[PDB]
């Protein structure tokens, strides 16, 4: 028997309760980060290693820009939820 | 694969 | 930037 | 014995729901920049080996049907499954062009007891959407 | 700046909305599995590798047993939520 | 680098909250087998190098205060922080002997802006508790 | 077994 909720993985762009940022001219922060990491390590790193680097990239390389001081210089951290039972490599 | 410290 |  | 078996004919199916324009009734604005996300995602997942298809401005009913139908396909020869959601959203829910729908209902179709061909195979969901209205001011 | 919600990791015994099992004689399934994996790999595997193995051990090695047919032969899968920005090793 | 820096005077603090007995008014029964969990966790995290402290049958106020004070201590010389919660629970909340308290509020104390000596350091929370009343019948 |  295998739990029916097993082997799922949710890669959220942000943590519960928070906003998620998107730059109109470059796309959302989360996707920009995900694609740059996958393009460089998509075939040689385990999925969690990849998403962990995505968390770091989003957390460090981005900061909101707005006229309204209320939304000025805000940060963001993605959220990975894993119910996986094995390591995942996109290859071989 | 290979994970390493 | 905009929020989603 | 510690890695998922990827020795399958296909890596798997990948669904990208790209919601840019929403019904005036929802009050949600245009998600400028989501086309660049969708295209960049298309290339990356295609490059990984996924058979990806992009669906634009889907209604809640469409998204539901999309995932339900996918969960009913034969994944016997696929290593896994992936779904990317790009839209407005709130805690536990994501917007279709006509309103919000539970993220839980979209993914439940893939439970082990509802999608036998993906049993013991990874089911990936990437979600770009708000989950509330809190702001992270950062520190240092 | 660093996001205030960054660098947290929550290792839940079960997934949102579900029960979590405990044996009066041996302890909770999750704790048994976690200690077991940590005792053998706590100092040589990355935290996510450890928790993924815990996920698998809880999912495959346990099944509930109750005189009540309603709570008989039930399964469980843990839930790892990560906001970590780096890999974590307990040694060196 | 891609790994958390572990070159600190000590690995860190490990707080274990072992709630076995609850007030009658909560409707929660005794958690037989939890002492065995706590004992095993304590030995295990001590072996890893953590300075472990075990609390028992804590009220909601004690749990909140205990974690607030830990977050106000100087972690400058520690590599990380670990907290293990053993108790009854419902979605998003955990039981004290006299009631329920949000998990978010217990962990918020260690946010980057409220516990600067742990900033950029991993903050781990292991939680053994229910999160609802759904049962997983399993498949295969 | 019991539930938590």
């Amino acid at each position: 028997k295998i739990p029916v909720e097993a082997d799922f993985l949710f890669a959220y762009s942000t943590v519960p309760g928070y906003y998620s940022w998107r730059s109109p001219g470059r796309g959302s922060w989360f996707v920009q980060a995900l694609c740059s990491i996958l393009e460089e390590h998509g075939k040689d790193l385990e999925i969690m290693q990849i998403l962990t680097r995505v968390n770091d990239r989003v957390a460090r390389h981005f900061e909101s820009q707005s006229d309204d001081p209320h939304f000025h210089e805000k940060k963001q951290i993605p959220c990975v939820v894993s119910m996986l039972t094995k390591e995942l490599y996109f290859s071989q | 694969q290979g994970h390493g410290e | 930037d905009q929020m989603x | 014995t510690y890695q998922y078996n990827m020795n399958f004919e296909k890596l798997g199916k990948c669904i990208i729901i790209n919601n840019k324009n929403f019904d005036k009734v929802t009050g949600m604005g245009v998600r400028n920049g989501t086309d660049k996300d969708a295209e960049a995602l298309f290339k990356c997942f295609r490059s990984l080996g996924f058979d990806v298809i992009v669906y634009n401005d889907c209604s809640c009913a469409k998204m539901q049907d999309l995932l339900k139908k996918a969960s009913e396909e034969d994944h016997t020869n696929a290593a896994c499954f992936a779904c990317i959601l790009l839209s407005h959203g709130e805690e536990n829910v994501i917007y279709g062009k006509d309103g919000v729908t539970p993220i839980k209902d979209l993914t439940a179709h893939f439970r082990g007891d509802r999608c036998k061909t993906l049993l013991e195979k990874p089911k990936l969901f990437f979600i770009q959407a708000c989950r509330g209205t809190e702001l992270d001011d950062g520190i240092q």
